[PDB]
């Protein structure tokens, strides 16, 4: 049943704040009645002060919008020993005041961000307090990951090659973004020139709409958060899907007749529609879960995806033969008014596992290396009570993950 | 025979001790807010080998940020071992925990390992008359 | 997390009154001290550089330093003079002794006392303390001497914060001076073990600007002045309104530099127009880098064209298609790839934060920390030996109970930071 969310970092406040909107309209909740389920936790203050004040004071009873005052840092350690560590405690407190507070959630929706004021370093340091306190539960965090080119610092390598290792062992599966992948379909697919981290953050607000909140509403064939950790994963490994969202235009791209089924479905396998600059070309897939919903009929669906199933560009990897899954729900997507969506009536998610992540894992090794390979920047970090271990020990060890996601390719 | 015997060569490779050591390894160090306690037992083991009254780290940044940080290390005595107590006090304090440990710092920063290696020559040729 | 001036000297004492007459601006406030805004907004953070006082009238927390005291005679004649609480002004009767031995020991290194004095009891009237700003040049006579005495007290009981330092340095070709390079040499080494934010702006590449880019015919101390207080408010001020992407002072910081040799940095401004002349409607951001890159918007000595950045970072601030900054930013890292530094993989740090400045519609200031600032210290270190080389002034420093071998000590010191810039000239 429900399930609590939290936002670390001046992003993953962002994203929900957008994200948080939306919900909210989806079930006709006003701004106020019931009271939000979910955490915002941030070391300065001024991401979350807006919230504090704008439309949306009420809704949130303050306890839960947890802000430091001290510094951000914008380099990991810090975040995660030294400063942080005052924090922690706090937080801690109040999901276990929200725990309690209802039955039978399934998991934590984490939205965090790996480049960001806190974020990679602190939120290291969550998600492993939770698996110790919670070690059962689901962990999916939705996190942020940097570019290929479009690096805004001089410190993302060495957050994110800080942060796999923490996340690698402790989330259950952790879905990507990429900030410079979405660009893309803000211009061609939407057709607008103006895409502010505001515009992406309303995009993130609908692909997770239809992973949860909508498989609430139940409708046909319904899938669960258990399902994946059986279905996407096929090993133990923390694996990592790449997400994409499908029928993405324009409210003047509109009318050229019904977006059918079998189009959309086929629109997602398209390199320059998904959402990590990665592109599926010679990844082979493994594993995928297309969720539809609106008036997606069974059977359409089992069609259109035989189509793909032989469409042999595409590949999907021999040891498996199977691979799929089906959402099907009712409700047709809901419409933000300060967003840029059509009014749809169907669109279908597929997420999916592939060795194509083997790309992605690359760029930043390498940028890394670079760095590290002078020393360069490190005195921020070694002086914060982190270590020389930390860097070494974060790259042989994600180095040692990239070369399963190729591996557990193509050896049949 | 012309030698001292008792630590003699280890007043050779105390030697290398004085001059490995760089002076941009000290500048990012003496920046360091709070490295990890790794380095702090280190810095409280030299703050004894010149003989500064014992430390703690608010006190040693205060101390360290000093100009004549550097040169105190530049200007020492790789010669001393005249009769401080400070072998019996560092062997009490120091010698006997495992996590003055040659490894741990030696990874530590850049060269924290040749600084520990440093300390270590002082103690090592402190056992001079043993 | 709020902050607090430390304004040394004669240009430290004047760039702030200009300072305070931004800053106070952009918070609606009167020169009273009472606020007549529009926007809650603008009043929100005003604790990071302000008290509040009782009635409702918010003064400056500033420190205004200086050994001779017509100075401060000038300061509270402004026309934005009141606004300082009297307590604050601490001067001497010396005068600025031109020479820095003696702001640094004898006349300034009695006074230091009543600031420090004044600096406790403002650092604990502030909630979290976040640095000092310290300003002043290294040309009268409390800048050098004195300032750089200073903070070596500050630094020492503050031991973590950040410190920035305004420094005018001694513009080569327009100088006055005939003592400019001890004046600066003693302090730059000072200066360099311990402040951890620097910037360095010179009056005659200040001058420059004013002329061909702005198109004034007659450019008063004054307007420079008045120039160089959009860069510091532009720096900080900033991220203390919202945002989009925030970065800020500790994060600016900690973004650059690349070894801890402080680094100094170049200030750049951005919608520079001349009057009349520029009201070619045509504000966007391509301009906005066009100009900021642009080797004659620097604020500060060379071209940057000699050498590299090695670390570049963007401020922009109005509302803006946040990808078309991100975007642009690639592009002048690849037009100009040559130069840019092919071991550190990306340079800008883009931070946005989100009102503009009063008139404006979107600003940004630039601050590049270049190799090309050898070429700054070769020129005074050269300037000094040359005339230290007959030990040709040494008096009027000797006297003052301070050694040779200081003029030593700092030149080779100094000089060998010089050579440290210029390995990554590589």
């Amino acid at each position: 049943r429900e399930c609590i969310s939290i936002h670390v970092g001046q992003a993953g406040v962002q994203i929900g704040n957008a994200c948080w909107e939306l919900y909210c309209l989806e079930h006709g909740i006003q701004p106020d009645g019931h009271v939000p389920r979910a955490v915002f936790v941030d070391l300065e203050p001024t991401v979350i002060d807006e919230v504090r004040t704008g439309t949306y004071r009420q809704l949130f009873h303050p306890e839960q919008l947890i802000t430091g005052k001290e510094d951000a840092a914008n380099n990991y350690a810090r975040g995660h020993y030294t400063i942080g560590k005052e924090i922690i405690d706090l937080v801690l407190d109040r999901i276990r005041k929200l725990a309690d507070q209802c039955t039978g959630l399934q998991g934590f929706s984490v939205f965090h961000s790996f480049g960001g004021g806190t974020g990679s370093g602190f939120t290291s340091l969550l998600m492993e307090r939770l698996s110790v306190d919670y070690g059962k539960k689901s962990k999916l965090e939705f996190s942020i990951y940097p570019a290929p080119q479009v690096s805004t610092a001089v410190v993302e390598p060495y957050n994110s090659i800080l942060t796999t290792h923490t996340t690698l062992e402790h989330s259950d599966c952790a879905f990507m973004v990429d900030n410079e992948a979405i660009y893309d379909i803000c211009r061609r697919n939407l057709d607008i020139e103006r895409p502010t981290y505001t515009n992406l953050n309303r995009l993130i607000g609908q692909i997770v709409s239809s992973i949860t909140a909508s498989l609430r509403f139940d409708g046909a064939l319904n899938v669960d958060l258990t399902e994946f950790q059986t279905n996407l994963v096929p090993y133990p490994r923390g694996h990592f899907p790449l997400a994409t969202y499908a029928p993405v235009i324009s409210a003047e791209k509109a009318y050229h007749e019904q977006l059918s089924v079998a189009e959309i479905t086929n629109a997602c396998f398209e390199p320059a529609n998904q959402m990590v600059k990665c592109d599926p070309r010679h990844g082979k897939y493994m594993a995928c879960c297309l969720l539809y919903r609106g008036d997606v009929v069974p059977k359409d669906v089992n069609a259109a995806i035989a189509t793909i199933k032989t469409k042999r560009t595409i590949q999907f990897v021999d040891w498996c033969p199977t691979g799929f899954k089906v959402g099907i729900n009712y409700e047709p997507p809901t419409v933000v008014p300060g967003g840029d969506l059509a009014k749809v009536q169907r669109a279908v998610c597929m997420l999916s596992n592939t060795t194509a992540i083997a790309e992605a894992w690359a760029r930043l090794d390498h940028k890394f290396d670079l760095m590290y390979a002078k020393r360069a920047f490190v005195h921020w970090y070694v002086g914060e009570g982190m270590e020389e271990g930390e860097f070494s020990e974060a790259r042989e060890d994600m180095a040692a993950l990239e070369k399963d996601y190729e591996e557990v390719g193509v050896d049949s | 025979m012309k030698s001292i015997q008792d630590c003699e060569p280890t007043i050779l490779e105390a030697q290398r001790g004085v001059k490995n050591i760089k002076k941009q390894q000290l500048t990012e160090i003496r920046s360091m807010v709070n490295p990890p306690s790794g380095v702090k037992i280190v810095m409280e083991a030299v703050c004894a080998i010149l003989g500064y009254q014992f430390s703690n780290w608010r006190d040693i940044q205060q101390f360290i940020r000093k100009d004549d940080f550097i040169h105190n290390i530049v200007h020492y005595d790789t010669t001393l071992h005249m009769k401080p107590q400070i072998r019996k006090y560092m062997e009490e304090e120091f010698l006997s925990d495992p996590n003055f440990t040659y490894e741990t710092i030696n990874r530590a920063s850049k060269a924290c390992g040749p600084l520990y290696q440093w300390v270590n020559a002082q103690i090592n040729f402190s056992k001079c008359l043993e | 997390r709020e902050i607090v001036h430390i304004q040394a000297g004669q240009c430290g004492n004047q760039i702030g009154a200009k300072f305070w007459e931004v800053i106070s601006d952009e918070h609606g406030i009167d020169p009273t001290g009472s606020y007549h805004g529009d926007s809650d907004l603008q009043l929100e953070r005003i604790n990071v550089y302000y008290n509040e006082a009782a009635g409702n009238k918010y003064v400056p927390r500033a420190i205004l330093v200086d050994l001779e005291p017509g100075t401060m005679d000038s300061v509270r004649s402004g026309p934005f003079g009141q606004i300082f609480r009297p307590d604050n002004f601490v001067f001497g009767q010396s005068g600025a002794g031109n020479n820095w031995a003696k702001g640094h020991y004898t006349e300034g290194a009695e006074l230091v006392d009543s600031v420090l004095d004044v600096v406790r009891k403002e650092s604990e009237s502030c909630d979290c303390l976040q640095g000092f700003q310290l300003t002043h040049s290294l040309g009268g006579g409390t800048g050098s001497g004195m300032g750089t005495l200073l903070i070596s007290k500050i630094r020492e009981e503050y031991p973590d914060r950040i410190m920035n330092t305004f420094s005018v340095v001694p513009s080569p070709k327009v100088s006055d001076t005939v003592v400019e390079p001890y004046n600066a040499t003693l302090s730059v080494h000072q200066l360099v073990e311990n402040t951890d934010e620097t910037y360095c702006i010179d009056n005659e590449a200040l001058y420059d600007i004013c002329f061909r880019t702005l198109k004034l015919t007659t450019p008063t101390y004054g307007d420079l002045n008045h120039l160089v207080s959009a860069t510091m408010s532009g720096v900080t001020t900033c991220l203390r309104f919202p945002g989009q992407l925030n970065a800020d002072l500790r994060k600016l910081a900690v973004n650059m530099v690349p070894f801890p040799r402080l680094h100094f940095f170049m200030p750049g401004f951005a919608p520079l127009t001349s009057r009349g002349s520029q009201q070619y409607r045509a504000l966007t951001v391509p301009e906005l880098t066009q100009q900021m890159f642009d080797a004659k918007n620097m604020m500060a000595a060379c071209d940057p064209r000699h050498g590299r950045y090695l670390t570049v970072a963007a401020v922009f601030r109005g509302r803006m298609s946040m990808k078309e900054v991100d975007e642009q930013m690639l592009n002048v890292q690849n037009k100009n790839s040559s130069y840019f530094v092919e071991w550190i993989p990306n340079n800008v740090k883009t931070a946005v934060c989100d009102i503009p400045p009063r008139g404006l519609k979107m600003s940004a200031t630039f601050i590049g920390n270049s190799t090309a600032i050898q070429e700054l210290f070769k020129r005074i270190s050269e300037q000094f030996t040359a005339m230290f080389r007959r030990k040709a002034f040494l008096h009027w420093y000797t006297g003052e109970g301070m050694d040779e071998m200081e003029f030593t000590e700092a030149e080779s010191n100094m000089n060998d930071l010089v050579s440290e810039y210029q390995q990554y000239q590589d």
